[PDB]
């Protein structure tokens, strides 16, 4: 519960505080009103009933502070429930793209989209469904306990006990399903993982002849998930049995001990048949716990999804300004070093750039030149050196100023599903439709509007699904290029598009209207057309630099890069 | 609902007898308190303490029959309601194997983990607990109310009070929720759309727009709108439900209505016992109901939303029914009606040729792929592999003798030696190993930290190059006579594509090849050049040929050179 209470707003402790004044408010009246039965009925089987009179107003009066306070509790509660739900998603969704790129293995990402898939009111209703009828009956039960004291001594010890023994089968139960439950959630999981992929990458398993429930990943998936789903049942049936009959023998017990009470003396008749009555209100709260233990565990498990993604390694950074805010920026590496894990990725790479002007980088495959532009746009950091901007450590840099800063053109491009126009406004929402055009026109997109039958408003798939190869890349390079910030990094942007609009493209990206420092990642030497400088990267390493003209004169490794 | 009840057929038996069974419970669960009315009312009498223990054993057992027959039922009933739903997503899997894929791509793996897992796990309660509950909540307050009419009928109908405001309460709160849970699997599907998205498209996420202007923060705002606008009411009505037929709320009432009886000469004391102990013990049935209306409502639209998935069509296998030949005969195809993405394509495909197709990006060269994988079925014309169609052809007959790669690097979640085995996962190490070396992807898989075995999901990706020759490698240990690649090499550098390219022209040089590529210097050598614009084939030859006749694809080898 811990975990639980940190997750509420600051402001909204106030509540907090009042949620449990009403909650101990609703105990105690609902004790009282069990007690007030006792006089009641005792006094109504007596030779005076007339009595009875005053003690059903007093009933009456508990009855309809009961009903006021349980409403009141409920809301409460249902704001408590939204509050952290509201909270908390939108704390995830904020932390999530400052967190390390790193986190996201295949597991984090389970539990992250678990975490947000959490979003349901399941989980909304954690303190109504949950808590309320949980402290309720942890609370009254005893409070009934107690009272008995004041009525039969060895009845309302006996209560008391009831509650220790009744508490004990449930922590019992809780303790047997903890192991199955944990195999549950995990196989149920990697399903949802597996269904994921199945979806996604339908076309690959299809032509692998792996999507067969037989012999498909998602097939072993399920029956891995069902063998998990039957074996909780099997561990969790039989907890709930024994605490459902223990109940009616804890409840059956305590109206045998009122009857043997009366049969040895030690309690009247009347009082006697009271407690039997009266002694429902103590099996009514357990009632309600019996069946919250599905609710308690997915709870918890939910909650440590949760508080695993606000955990997760936010990014470094700083609070610095860009000074060059309008101009080109000098984009420069100082010993840059990078290593995904173990595998060293960056050693002792050191480049200047100069502000403005437009640079190729070149090599083999796996050389490591998109993490070159994963570094200036501070996608990844460094583990040694520092990416400057103009003169301007990255790492220090306001995260809203570290991303106005750069734009990137990523070599696998991902659209979102929507139209086609919304992918290119993500670069700019508040440019001009004017603005909008011309990175339409210059990234040679209204190609597609022309072809397209819906023009700039084709609903693309997830990702770019929905779209060609080029035509996804052609609406990643007008995206990038109508924000209007002052460095430009393309990754391969002419990998799936014909000599016709790579062409096309390599003028746009290289001619656009605004100042920029712009850095080429390009497999195809008409890609890098004019570009003033070169950086050839082989082993991780600028292995030589210069203009194309003077590489290919020297004969170097640029000149045999294209040789074929 | 036809399809509603069409789909949960199969459970009519076992739904039968957890009705007829439950009827039998709730009359054993209400027999104690019987035996209980009349120990209590031997009490008063004083009778002897062996006729009042005789009653307390055999309340005693018939509590532990009434709990040892319910907890037979749920156990049994659990189970054969978890085995109908590994059999209805068996069904449903077995189902999407054989769909178009362009149900996939119009719905997305958000919606599909809606349908296999959401929507089979929501059933749960239409069959495990909706007639056991509905049966109890009729049965035994009917029961109770029907032998409490009888003991005295002036407090029968003012414990009937609270009885029918329930009914009003239940009523609204099934109507006013009626709409809302109509769209909440809808809002569940787009919001895990966005979770999906979200995650998956992070460098998009970071760069442009950030964290304040990412379409999830905004959806995510619009869900809650929902839930809260849906379930303040909702949570409303239950708790006043609960308040009504709550124990201590029959008792107050029988008492509101007792105590004028019993303290005037009109009812005698004992006449109340019935009522104090009988009473009081079916509102936590009526409850029941109460709170599982939603949930059937849930469970029927899901029934619904699931059979639909079953009545779609599928990729038939028909009954009508040159090695390495693939011929296009007139084929035209559109994704979507009235947009043709390919007009009467004639290609013919022969054995030991590499066919080379190009032409402008979006013309359908990806989509002539796919056609021929079976992925869709052509709208037109017919596709018949090695003189067999391939809408006659299963899908083992089919894709063991074509194999392709796709424009994607689509790895799954798995070992390295896994997605290079896709095809045949019981493929030796050796064999996999010597596919890799072929796609010039054995030196970089020996480096990683554990070799073959190392996995290939998120965060833990190769570079985009190197995705690819994975994808190589694959169709490569796949092996089948016919060759699609589409685009293979787009991410490669000159020296590995290079190197690739030898190494499959090594491999399919008896095979039928069709190779699709932007970059023309690579398609210099083959046999037949295919050019498609807008889907036509617009000229058809070599490349001198082509080049001579002066048309698109000079047009495009003119612009290469740029
Ligand atoms: N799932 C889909 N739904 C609707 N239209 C689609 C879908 N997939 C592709 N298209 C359309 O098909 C047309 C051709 O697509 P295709 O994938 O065949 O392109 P392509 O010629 O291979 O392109 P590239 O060389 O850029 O990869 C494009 O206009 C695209 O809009
Ligand atoms: N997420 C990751 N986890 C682990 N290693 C990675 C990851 N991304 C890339 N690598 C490794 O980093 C090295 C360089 O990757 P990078 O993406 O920078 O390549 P690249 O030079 O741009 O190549 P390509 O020409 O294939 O696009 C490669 O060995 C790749 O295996
Ligand atoms: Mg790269
Ligand atoms: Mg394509």
């Amino acid at each position: 519960i811990r975990t639980l209470l940190r997750l509420v707003p600051a402001e909204k402790r106030g509540a907090v505080a009042g949620y449990a004044v009403l909650t101990l408010l609703s105990v105690l009246l609902r004790a009282v009103g069990a007690v007030l039965l006792i006089p009641l009925l005792a006094a109504l089987f007596s030779d005076t009933p007339s009595d009875a009179w005053l003690w059903l107003g007093w009933l009456t009066a508990v009855t309809l502070a009961g009903w006021v306070t349980d409403t009141n509790t409920a809301r409460l509660g249902f704001d408590l429930g939204f509050a952290v739900l509201s909270r908390t998603q939108h704390d995830m969704a904020d932390r999530l793209p400052n967190v390390a790129m790193s986190w996201f293995t295949p597991d984090n990402t389970a539990t992250a989209r678990q975490a947000i898939a959490a979003t349901g009111p399941e989980l909304a209703g954690l303190v109504v469904n949950l808590l309320t009828p949980l402290i309720g009956a942890a609370l009254l039960p005893a409070a009934i306990g107690v009272a008995l004291l004041f009525v039969s001594v060895p009845l309302g010890l006996a209560a008391l006990a009831g509650v220790a023994v009744l508490f004990g089968a449930l922590a019992l139960s809780g303790r047997l399903s903890r192991a199955a439950d944990k195999v549950a959630g995990e196989t149920n999981s990697a399903f949802t993982e597996r269904i994921i992929e199945f979806a996604r990458t339908q076309q690959a398993l299809r032509a692998a002849r792996r999507v067969e429930p037989a012999r498909s990943q998602v097939g072993s998936a399920l029956a891995a998930q069902h063998g998990a789903g039957l074996r909780l049942l099997t561990m969790q049936i039989p907890g709930q049995v024994l605490f459902s009959l223990a109940g009616q023998v804890a409840l059956i017990g305590f109206r045998g001990m009122a009857v043997w009470l009366t049969v040895r003396g030690q309690l009247g008749v009347p009082e006697a048949i009271a407690l039997i009555v009266v002694l429902v209100r103590y099996l009514e709260p357990f009632a309600a716990i019996a069946d919250l233990a599905p609710a308690l565990e997915t709870t918890r498990a939910t909650l440590n999804r949760i508080q695993a993604v606000l955990d997760a390694p936010t990014l470094p950074a700083g609070r610095r300004r860009l000074d060059r805010t309008g101009a080109a920026p000098s984009i420069e590496f100082d010993d840059v070093r990078f290593s995904y894990g173990d595998e060293v990725v960056l050693d002792g790479v050191s480049f200047t750039l100069r502000p403005g002007n437009t640079t190729a980088i070149v090599g083999p495959s796996g050389s490591g030149k998109t993490t070159i532009l994963s570094l200036i746009a501070g996608l990844q950091q460094p583990a040694s050196g520092r990416v400057l901007l103009d003169g301007v450590d990255v790492t220090t840099l306001d995260p809203e100023a570290r991303r106005a800063a750069v734009s990137v053109v990523f070599q696998h491009p991902y659209l979102f599903d929507g139209t086609l126009r919304d992918n290119v406004l993500v670069g700019d929402p508040e440019a001009d439709p004017d603005d909008v055009t011309a990175a339409m026109r210059l990234a040679r997109v209204d190609e597609l509007l022309d072809r397209l039958p819906d023009g700039d408003a084709t609903v693309v798939g997830e990702g770019g699904t929905a779209l060609s190869g080029g035509e996804r890349q052609r609406v990643s390079i007008a995206r990038a290029l109508l924000k209007p910030a002052p460095v430009l990094l393309v990754d391969q942007a002419t990998s799936a598009l014909d000599n016709a609009n790579e062409a096309a493209v390599v003028d746009a990206l290289t001619a656009d209207p605004r100042p920029r420092t712009r850095v080429i990642v390009a497999h195809r030497l008409a890609s890098i057309r004019h570009a003033d400088r070169v950086l050839f990267v082989e082993a991780g390493r600028v292995v030589e630099d210069g203009a194309i003209d003077e590489l290919l004169a020297a004969g170097g490794r640029f000149a045999q890069f294209w040789a074929q | 609902a036809e399809a509603g009840s069409r789909l949960l057929a199969p459970l009519k038996k076992p739904l039968i007898v957890s009705g007829v069974l439950q009827a039998l419970i709730t009359l054993i669960e209400l027999a104690p308190f019987v035996l209980l009315v009349e120990l209590a009312r031997l009490l008063l009498g004083g009778a002897e303490a062996e006729r009042l223990w005789t009653l307390g054993l055999t309340a005693v057992s018939l509590i532990g029959l009434g709990a040892v027959l319910a907890a037979a039922m749920t156990l049994w009933l659990h189970r054969v309601d978890a085995r109908f739903a590994h059999e209805l997503r068996g069904r449903l899997l077995t189902k999407l194997s054989r769909l178009p894929l362009g149900w996939f791509t119009r719905r997305g793996s958000a919606s599909t983990k809606q349908l296999v897992q959401d929507d089979t796990l929501a059933l749960h309660y239409l069959i495990t607990h909706a007639i056991p509950d509905a049966v109890a909540a009729v049965v035994a307050p009917v029961a109770v109310l029907v032998y409490l009419f009888v003991a005295d009928w002036r407090v029968a109908l003012v414990l009937f009070i609270p009885v029918l405001v329930y009914l009003v309460l239940m009523s609204v709160m099934t109507i006013q929720s009626g709409s809302k849970i109509a769209q909440a699997p809808r809002w569940a599907e787009r919001m895990g759309g966005e979770a999906g998205a979200f995650l998956e498209g992070q460098p998009v996420i970071r760069i442009f727009g950030g964290a304040a202007a990412s379409r999830f923060r905004r959806r995510l705002d619009d869900y809650i709108d929902f839930l809260v606008s849906w379930q303040r009411p909702f949570v409303g009505k239950k708790t006043l439900m609960d308040l009504v037929t709550r124990p201590a709320t029959f008792l107050w009432i029988i008492l509101v209505a007792g105590v004028p009886l019993v303290v005037t000469g009109r009812m005698d004391p004992v006449n109340l016992l019935p009522f104090l102990l009988l009473g009081t013990t079916f509102g936590a049935r009526l409850l029941g109901i109460g709170y599982g209306l939603s949930g059937i409502q849930t469970g029927m639209l899901a029934a619904r939303r699931i059979q639909t998935v079953l009545d779609e069509p599928e990729l038939v296998v028909r009954d009508r029914t040159r090695p390495g030949t693939v011929e296009l005969d007139r084929v035209s195809f559109e994704y979507r009606p009235g947009v043709p993405v390919i007009r009467d394509v004639t290609l013919t495909l022969r054995p030991g040729t590499v066919t080379a197709l190009v032409g402008p990006s979006g013309s359908g060269k990806s989509t002539l792929a796919a056609l021929v994988a079976r992925f869709h079925d052509v709208t037109q014309g017919a596709i018949r592999v090695d003189g067999r169609d391939i809408r006659t052809l299963t899908a083992d007959e089919l894709y063991r003798r074509v194999g392709f790669v796709l424009q994607d690097a689509q790895l799954v979640h798995g070992s390295v030696a896994e997605n290079i085995a896709l095809a045949e996962p019981d493929a030796g190490l050796e064999r996999i190993r010597t596919a890799a070396r072929d796609a010039q992807i054995h030196d970089r898989i020996t480096r990683m930290p554990d070799g073959y075995d190392s996995v290939l999901g998120a965060g833990s990706a190769l570079s985009g190059g190197e995705r690819q020759r994975v994808t190589i490698a694959r169709a490569i240990l796949a092996d089948t006579p016919v060759l699609v690649l589409d685009q293979a090499t787009a991410f490669a550098d000159p020296e590995s594509e290079y190197l690739v390219q030898q190494a499959i022209n090594r491999l399919t040089r008896d095979r039928t090849v069709l190779v699709i590529a932007h970059r023309l210097h690579t398609i210099t050598h083959a046999d037949q050049i295919v050019v498609l614009d807008d889907g036509r084939i617009v000229e058809v030859g070599t490349h001198d040929e082509l080049l001579a006749a002066g048309g698109r694809y000079r047009g495009l080898w003119d612009s290469g050179r740029y």
